RNA sequence: ACUAUGUUUGU
RNA sequence: CUUGAGUCUCGUAGAGGGGGGUAGAAUUCCAGGUGUAGCGGUGAAAUGCGUAGAGAUCUGGAGGAAUACCGGUGGCGAAGGCGGCCCCCUGGACGAAGACUGACGCUCAGGUGCGAAAGCGUGGGGAGCAAACAGGAUUAGAUACCCUGGUAGUCCACGCCGUAAACGAUGUCGACUUGGAGGUUGUGCCCUUGAGGCGUGGCUUCCGGAGCUAACGCGUUAAGUCGACCGCCUGGGGAGUACGGCCGCAAGGUUAAAACUCAAAUGAAUUGACGGGGGCCCGCACAAGCGGUGGAGCAUGUGGUUUAAUUCGAUGCAACGCGA
């Protein structure tokens, strides 16, 4: 999050704007910008697990390409 | 992998600082343990000793004190 | 209007708006402009736009001070974050670093409730 | 249109100057499929751009055009319920299609004995940029610069 | 952004 | 008698509970410095805040609440529920090897206890949020959704209440019946060569076999095959209502009808249709243009009004220069 920049201003920006992605700051104000009652969270993430669960052997099948 | 079951560390001490920083992102934060391989019994000792060292300010909270 | 060779931009964005004051490096605020200041009422207010062109009344009416590097603090979401960093470098300031100081709580007080 | 993709038709070039740019202006100037009367006004009127500026019938019509082509231009699109104007670039073909019918429509409005007299009228105040039609283009700017909060 | 409604009864 | 059940020895994991203490982030407020015309908010606005100095930024302080990341179809608990850290008190579970007691078990009407949230009483506390309420919007109206505020409450202690889609909509206990892929937590052996291999437990997630099921689906954590005991159902409404009893400060809870009325009410799945659901693709459907209609006069056709008759028919697109 503290980029301190290199030469080039436009590679640190870069560096700044995928430091605070890979640290969230948007994601983390976007959920707490209202309340979620603990139903939802537990909802929304018993959900996000449901799908996280993608079966990656899924993929056998021909499809005639 | 795991390196505290690799090394039968078995106990993760909030005084070795050393190995507390590979374990924390920039910002403090405590790394997942999907990320760094840790398996769960020790990432729950690893995250216990962080929080005490974080009180001892042997290590912060935040990058922003 | 004494010198001062070493500034902090403070960029507060925002859903609705874009705040932009630069301050020397002990906090006292030299001068700032907003994105609804600068015109841009209503929707042209949230655009990356607008906080480019208040980064640049920003940058002006501050010039007096001659700040040559900067600080750079941006906190908050919204369309301004990174517009109004390109417009300060375009404004002839040598950006020092770049920092993300948007308040996060560690689950502190209630947010307000889900709008319907 | 949401498939089939347009060959541009050909346009025969203006038989007294050979221009392709000046036959499309003629088509843009012809009502009711008079061609012959639209060949005669707009002949008419270059020459009498010529003799009042100095230069020839194409360096004069080109003068008017440059004062007149547009570079930017809003379109009314839309996420969510947003209707803004967008302001977008306009391709270099369309900015003489828009020159041309500017023109055509301030010669036809501003009041005259012939349209020759108006087309030449108009040509040669959007070659100092005082036409109507330069103020259309003045409009389109100003409208695309108060919304180029959009892109 | 945000409109509401659609008389009763058959083959 | 030892297999069920229980006790002891060692160890393990855990947001299990209760009582104290403490830390950091953030919000709000208070005081001050810099600084200036906006801030805030929305779909757009306005209410609101601001030259009496806002917002922004920095410093100091107060206070309350909750504990970012870790964090995980992870864990613990009978359930309700429980997550910052530390200490004190304390419950349960599980595993290995033995020893011990010797059916001491299972279930359980009454009974007793615990039991989210809201609510109630007493006393505190009160940052944020927020029923009520007020204002601004929106609207035909808007007692709403949205905005600006905002009281109870949310917090603490004690005492009530005793209800939730209190749900796995699946009572408890026990036995038996193919598999696969994981997670968590022990433990035995072996090449531990290093997180490994082969077993063996406990608890968990997904898929799936037989079987079952109306189907959906469940499928060794059964909704399969059985046994024990308990609870409950007997069409939809009326009605979980009235009355009575008991409980409660109250709110109300609990137990619980009848008359009357209907020929249904329901579950699952199927085909279609529809969606201000999603995806993809088209069309003068938009877009880009050109020329019109709606205004005028007339022609013509329709309504209607009039008449003795103004013949009959055509009436959304798909009737109205239509049968003609
Ligand atoms: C592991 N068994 C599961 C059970 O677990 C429950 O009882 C266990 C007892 O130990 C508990 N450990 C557990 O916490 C608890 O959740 O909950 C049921 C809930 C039921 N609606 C159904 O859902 C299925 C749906 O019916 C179906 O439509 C969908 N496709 C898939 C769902 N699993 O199948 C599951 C499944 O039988
Ligand atoms: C050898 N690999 C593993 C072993 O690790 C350890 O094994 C030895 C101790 O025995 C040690 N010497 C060795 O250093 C250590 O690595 O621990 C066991 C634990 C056991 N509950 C089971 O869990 C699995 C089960 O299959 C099941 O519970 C679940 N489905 C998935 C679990 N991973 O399988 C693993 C597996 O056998
Ligand atoms: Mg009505
Ligand atoms: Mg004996
Ligand atoms: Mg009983
Ligand atoms: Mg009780
Ligand atoms: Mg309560
Ligand atoms: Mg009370
Ligand atoms: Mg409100
Ligand atoms: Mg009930
Ligand atoms: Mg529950
Ligand atoms: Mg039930
Ligand atoms: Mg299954
Ligand atoms: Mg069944
Ligand atoms: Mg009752
Ligand atoms: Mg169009
Ligand atoms: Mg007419
Ligand atoms: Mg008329
Ligand atoms: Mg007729
Ligand atoms: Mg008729």
């Amino acid at each position: 999050i503290k980029v301190r920049e290199n030469e080039p201003f436009d590679v640190a920006l870069r560096r700044f704007k995928r430091s605070c992605e890979k640290a969230g700051v948007l994601a983390e104000v976007r959920r707490r910008e209202f309340y979620e009652k603990p139903t939802t969270e537990r909802k929304r993430a018993k959900a996000s697990a449901v799908k996280r669960h993608a079966k990656k052997l899924a993929r056998e099948n021909a499809r005639r390409t | 992998f795991c390196r505290f079951t690799a090394e039968g560390v078995q106990e993760i001490d909030y005084k070795d600082i050393a190995t507390l920083k590979n374990y924390i992102t920039e910002s403090g934060k405590i790394v997942p343990s999907r990320i760094t391989g840790t398996r769960a019994k020790y990432q729950r000792q690893l995250a216990r000793a962080i929080k005490r060292a974080r009180y001892l300010s042997l290590l912060p909270y935040t990058d922003r004190h | 209007r004494k010198q001062v060779s070493d500034g902090v931009a403070h960029i507060h964005a925002s859903f609705n708006n874009t705040i932009v004051t630069i301050t020397d490096r002990q906090g006292n605020a030299l001068g700032w402009a907003t994105a609804g200041g600068s015109g841009f009422r209503g929707s042209r207010k949230s655009t990356p736009f607008a906080a480019q062109v208040a980064a640049e009344r920003c940058a002006d009416a501050v010039k007096e001070y001659g700040i040559k590097n900067l600080e750079v603090m941006v906190k908050g979401p919204g369309p301004g974050r990174e517009s109004t960093i390109r417009a300060l470098n375009a404004a002839g300031f040598r950006i020092t670093n770049i920092t993300d100081v948007t308040p996060i709580p560690h689950n502190g007080c209630r947010p307000p409730k889900k709008r319907r | 249109p949401r498939r089939r993709v347009i060959g541009q038709r050909k346009i025969l070039p203006d038989p007294k100057f050979g221009s392709e740019l000046l036959a499309k202006f003629v088509n843009i100037l012809m009502v009711d499929g008079k061609k012959s009367t639209a060949e005669s006004i707009v002949y008419s009127a270059l020459e009498t751009l010529a003799q009042r500026s100095g230069k020839s019938e194409l360096e004069a019509f080109e003068v008017a055009l440059e004062n007149v082509r547009p570079t930017v231009e809003v379109k009314s699109r839309r996420v969510g319920g947003s209707t803004y104007q967008v302001p977008v670039e306009v391709r270099p073909v369309r900015r003489n299609a828009l020159a041309m019918r500017w023109i055509v429509e301030a010669a036809r409005k501003r009041g005259d004995k012939s349209m020759a007299l108006r087309l030449a009228n108009e040509l040669s105040d959007a070659a100092e940029n005082k036409g109507t039609a330069v103020k259309k283009r003045e409009d389109v700017h100003r409208m695309a610069e108060a919304n180029k909060a959009f892109a």
